[PDB]
RNA sequence: AAGGCGGCCCCCUGGACGAAGACUGACGCUCAGGUGCGAAAGCGUGGGGAGCAAACAGGAUUAGAUACCCUGGUAGUCCACGCCGUAAACGAUGUCGACUUGGAGGUUGUGCCCUUGAGGCGUGGCUUCCGGAGCUAACGCGUUAAGUCGACCGCCUGGGGA
């Protein structure tokens, strides 16, 4: 069964990147949407577009620079089997700061750097590089 | 399998709308009737293992349904189990 | 259905036919014309030499020729035509 | 633009699948291979033997136009089935023409029956017909001067499998 | 393979016809097959193996054919 | 080149003996679907029909038997 | 420069059968008429133009172009194209490692040249009949193989190709070297090795000729410039 | 200007009707002390010839590596066949902390400061390849910025 | 579901798939212990016994031949009801879900289309082969993954001893 939606989304994104797909569609969720937004902000995707009322479909638009994909790596860290929560001092640095770590904090989902700035840690969703 | 007419009858009785058919209670009833029917068969045909598998599956499904009912709404479940005469 | 119920028209022993060959399968020639049937004229007749013949050398590809039935099985649809006649 | 889309459905409209539209211009001749271009993906490797008429020598130089056939696409590289069958359809049309006035008239000359019907040959092609068709009555063309000139009056055709027996001599009938 | 010699038919021809009939029947082949017991497994194996061989003959060889020998 | 697809028959009939006779051998055997070119779905049905016929002595099991 | 109508007339828009296609050519394909793939002329033409421009540019800096086409239908034509713009060509089978292994092939070329000289300029004659025959044969062989590239000297600065799938060895070599490739690429072919892909019918003769001619013209123009 | 290190030389055999024909494989690696690295694997009946061949191979098909000063830009994994390799950028003074074939490649590349472990297989040829791969994949900050549509200060 | 299942007919009976709708409203996935089903041989009691055939006997072969080959031949194979609980019980590949280029088939539905014809254009299920990216020690796998991921369980830690 479908157990981890965020993870699934990530996987889809990765596959799109691999296969040179322009845009990647999936069933929308609030968390997922937030993640997408974060990605956009950090510049790993071009744009995201949710569409529908009853069962809405999030559509990300993937980015390609000089032939190859932008999202070089994208891993879940927290996962239903084994959750990862970090305190603001223990927050990671993906690719020695060049990549980002999506972290869900009390003040919404944000990149690791942002979280650090705020002065708060939380559940580490995914590393993106 | 359960005859169409019988099924319809079952639906009408247990189902609130009678067009509903998918009500948990209705489903349970349907399962139960089928099980009852198959008992007779299996008394006769003790080595019919393949068929018995299906029966077992049905029973399991029924149990699951009952469980679901219990957590959701207790009174209804109780009523159902009075009607059908399910020990649990 | 359609060629095989009343397969008694070109039957009786040796009714000559004009049929275009289709593909020569190194044992055969496959001349087959008469409304959705299959004939062979395999390698043994074809000429007046038996075994060294190689049907691609001796007749053609896609050509209407001298052939007649010599044999019909209406059951295991193998009408076995000939060409040495 | 939709110039190209419209051009595509236009070019669909101005071709068909069988050998119907006489379109391939003979753009190289070499013995023993003719080759055309009927607005297909590739050029046909035509035999020379689909194009010599009734005595053995070629009839069509560069620019000449015969349709071929279709419905079979790509055996590796190339395009067609032969135009000579094309010709068969034309023959069928002339045979069909009979129906209109209940009499197709050409020349039919039938010397003998391979399988019970004199053989009749029309233009390049020669066809076989059931035994009755050759003669109107019991006249028999064995006493007639060999390979005689009449026409063909049709006696019998098998309509699925192509066997046509036609009526030599007896113009009056 | 029941056969009757036609009126004014040669012997040799008749014999040939009979032979043909027999071949069609696959009687000899059948007999050969039933001479000894083939384990089910063996039977299966032969059938699958044969099929595989056939497939190989059909496709791989066709591919080879595309390219000229000399 | 199946007959039953073109005719568009719902079920093959064991009573229709003539039809069956086209699909049976001179030796009585049922003819392969390679040779007849019968569709697979129909072929099975045909076979069944033949079998039924054989039970009813409408078709023979074999040429030799008596 | 080359119009769409002309291309259509030629038979560029036609491709291969649908079962023989490459899914990397799905962008350049328009549709499938009668179970045969149709190349999108709207996407082809601009690309072609670009390629032509590139070629012209190359010519302008005194670039050496190599024309490859070993189909045997358009062997005559490619040679002609090459000669019109006095450029080099490989109209018969591409020798494996012609460019990558130039230094060995340069010896072969030299040998060929020597043979030619012996044949023509010497005017000695008086040679043992079998030996002479052998020599002649050798010359013929060389001419067939390396006739177009005998005056190339070094490696070419660009590589024009009539079929990518057929001349993949050449393409690969080019890639290895880092020579720009200008391939005509039908639906069955692979465009990944090719730098300046040209979606078009490799097989049809008229189309091939058309492809050649424009290229030749552009080269000439470049030279003039 | 180019520095070239023969990593390993190994004797390899081919059995024939007579007996064993021996030969020698030379694995070399060359670099300019900056980004450019290239390994070469040469083979010959005698050692020196083989080595020469390897060197020649190396000299062509080089590869560029983005180096932030003396060290790497971020921790990078590289795998090839059995040999899977981890290498991590390190502070000036620490030196090349790495083992065997891996060390050599690093040295030529002009990394001065690394912490590098070779997990899995340590078959020189494979491990050098792995190292090369790791180096190659490693992107710089500028490059990343370019990719993402940002400035360098946005990424930090 | 696996083990497996093959003349024809009837009775009882389980599952699968498609077509549209209508309903229920997360009721789901996985599963240590537990429970069941589980080829062949084998066991128990009672039947049956044509063919085949462990054991056994004779004849060959051979240096020997407690084998291969031949002639016989009993348990067994067959049925009923119990037990046994294992097999290279194999795809040597746990189950469930999602995502990622293609081609050639087979089988079984189903929508439209002049079925003008065996067809034309789709859309579902199961399935055989080839092959791309990717993966792999390689062999190979490759939308039925051995690819990219998630959930749960089972299992491995040098060879022998075992």
């Amino acid at each position: 069964s479908m157990q981890d939606p965020i993870a699934d989304m990530l996987t889809r994104i990765r596959n799109g990147q691999a296969a040179n797909k322009a845009a990647v569609t999936m069933p929308s969720s609030k968390l997922k949407v937030a993640i997408a937004n974060v990605l956009k902000e950090e510049g790993f995707i071009e744009d995201f577009k949710v569409e529908g009322d009853t069962k809405p479909e999030l559509e990300l638009t993937l980015k390609y620079f000089q032939g190859k994909a932008v999202v070089e790596s994208i891993q879940r860290v927290s996962r239903p089997g084994l959750r990862i929560y970090k305190r603001k001092d223990e927050l990671p640095k993906v690719m020695a700061g060049l990549g980002i770590a999506v972290v869900s904090t009390s003040k919404g989902v944000m990149t690791d750097r942002a979280a650090r700035q705020a002065g708060l840690g939380g559940e580490i969703i995914c590393y993106v590089a | 399998s359960l005859s169409t007419e019988a099924t319809a009858k079952i639906v009408s009785e247990f189902g609130r709308d009678a067009n509903d058919t998918g009500s948990t209670e209705v489903q349970v009833a349907l399962l139960t009737a089928q099980i009852n029917h198959l008992q007779g068969h299996f008394a006769e045909h003790k080595k019919d293992h393949h068929s018995r598998r299906g029966l077992l599956r049905m029973v399991s499904q029924r149990r699951k349904l009952l469980d679901y009912l219990k957590r959701k709404d207790v009174a209804r479940y109780t009523q159902l189990i009075e009607r059908l005469g399910l020990r649990r | 259905e359609d060629p095989w119920v009343a397969i008694a028209k070109r039957y009786p022993e040796g009714t000559k036919l004009t049929g275009r060959v289709t593909n020569l399968t190194d044992y055969g020639c496959f001349v087959e014309i008469e409304e959705g049937v299959e004939g062979l004229v395999h390698v043994s007749e074809m000429d007046w030499t038996n075994k060294n013949i190689h049907p691609s050398k001796v007749v053609n590809v896609g050509d209407v020729v001298e052939v007649m039935v010599l044999d019909i099985d209406e059951e295991r649809r193998r009408i076995s035509l000939g060409l040495k006649q | 633009e939709s110039f190209a889309q419209l051009f595509e459905e236009s070019l669909k409209e101005i071709e068909t699948r069988p050998g119907s539209i006489v379109r391939g211009v003979v753009v190289a001749i070499d013995k023993d291979v003719v080759l055309v271009d009927a607005g297909l993906k590739s050029e046909s490797a035509i035999p020379a033997e689909q194009f010599k008429n009734a005595q053995g020598e070629l009839e069509i130089q560069v620019g000449d136009e015969v349709d071929v056939a279709l419905d079979a696409v790509e055996d590796g590289f190339g395009e067609t089935l032969l135009s000579r069958e094309k010709a068969k359809r034309h023959e069928a049309w002339i045979t069909l023409e009979k129906a209109y006035e209940d009499a197709e008239t050409v020349t039919g000359v039938i010397n003998g029956k391979v399988k019970g019907g004199f053989t009749v040959e029309l233009n390049g092609i020669r066809a076989f017909l059931p035994g009755s068709l050759v003669d109107v009555r019991p006249v028999r063309d064995t006493l007639h001067l060999e390979g005689k000139e009449l026409e063909f009056k049709v006696i019998k055709l098998d309509q699925k499998r192509n066997n046509v027996v036609v009526s030599r001599r007896a113009v009056i009938e | 393979p029941v056969i009757k010699v036609r009126e004014n038919e040669p012997f040799d021809v008749a014999l040939r016809r009979f032979k043909r009939s027999c071949e069609k029947a696959g009687v000899l082949a059948e007999v050969r097959r039933r001479e000894f017991y083939e384990k089910p497994t063996t039977e299966r194996k032969r059938a699958k193996a044969s099929a595989v061989k056939r497939h190989a003959k059909k496709l791989a060889r066709e591919n080879a054919r595309r390219t000229r020998l000399y | 080149f199946c007959r039953f697809t073109a005719e568009g028959v719902q079920e093959i009939d064991y009573k229709d003996i003539a039809t069956l006779k086209n699909y049976i051998t001179e030796s009585g055997k049922i003819v392969p679907s390679r040779i007849t070119g019968t569709r697979a779905k129909y072929q099975r049905q045909l076979a069944r029909a033949i079998k039924r016929a054989r039970y009813l002595s409408l078709l023979p099991y074999t040429d030799r038997h008596q | 420069t080359v119009s769409m109508r002309d291309m259509l007339k030629a038979g560029v828009h036609f491709g291969h059968q649908t079962r023989y296609w490459n899914p990397k050519m799905k962008p350049f394909i328009f549709g499938a008429r009668n179970k045969v793939h149709i190349i999108n002329l709207e996407k082809t033409v601009p690309m072609f133009n670009e390629a032509l421009a590139e070629l012209n540019k190359i010519a302008s800096r005194k670039g050496k172009i190599l024309f490859v086409g070993t189909k045997r239908a358009a062997s005559e034509a490619v040679k002609d194209a090459a000669l019109s713009c006095d450029q080099f060509f490989v109209n018969h089978r591409w020798l494996g490692g012609m460019l990558t292994n130039w230094k060995t092939v340069r010896q072969s070329i030299k040998r060929l040249k020597d043979l030619e000289t012996q044949s023509q300029d010497g005017t000695f004659d008086k040679l043992t009949k079998k030996e002479a025959l052998m020599r002649t044969r050798e010359l013929e062989k060389l001419e067939n193989s390396l006739g177009g590239i005998k005056d190339m000297g070094g490696l070419p600065d660009a590589l024009f190709v009539i079929d990518a799938d057929h001349e993949h060895i050449a393409i690969k070599e080019a890639n290895n070297l880092g020579i720009p490739v200008f391939a005509i690429v039908d639906t069955n072919s692979d465009p990944d090795g090719v730098d300046f892909v040209i979606p078009g019918n490799d097989d049809a003769i008229r189309a091939v000729t058309l492809y050649l001619g424009a290229v030749a013209a552009t080269v000439r123009e470049g030279r003039s410039q | 200007e180019l520095q070239e290190k023969l990593i390993a030389v190994n004797r390899v055999s081919k059995t024939v009707k007579g007996g064993r024909i021996f030969s020698f494989t030379a694995l070399t690696v060359v670099g300019d002390g900056n980004g450019r690295v290239g390994f070469g694997y040469g083979k010959a009946r005698e050692v020196p010839a083989a080595i020469q061949k390897a060197m020649e191979k190396a000299r062509r098909n080089m590869i560029n590596v983005a180096l932030n000063n003396g060290t790497l830009q971020h921790p990078v994994k590289g795998v090839h066949t059995g040999s899977r390799v981890f290498m991590q950028p390190a502070s000036e003074g620490t030196g090349i902390i790495a083992g065997g074939a891996m060390r050599a490649v690093l040295e030529v590349a002009g990394v001065h400061n690394v912490l590098a472990k070779a997990y899995g297989s340590t078959n020189p040829i494979n491990v050098v390849r792995a190292t090369i791969d790791g180096l190659e994949n490693m992107n710089s900050p500028e490059m990343v910025a370019a990719k993402r549509g940002k400035s360098v200060e946005e990424i930090l």
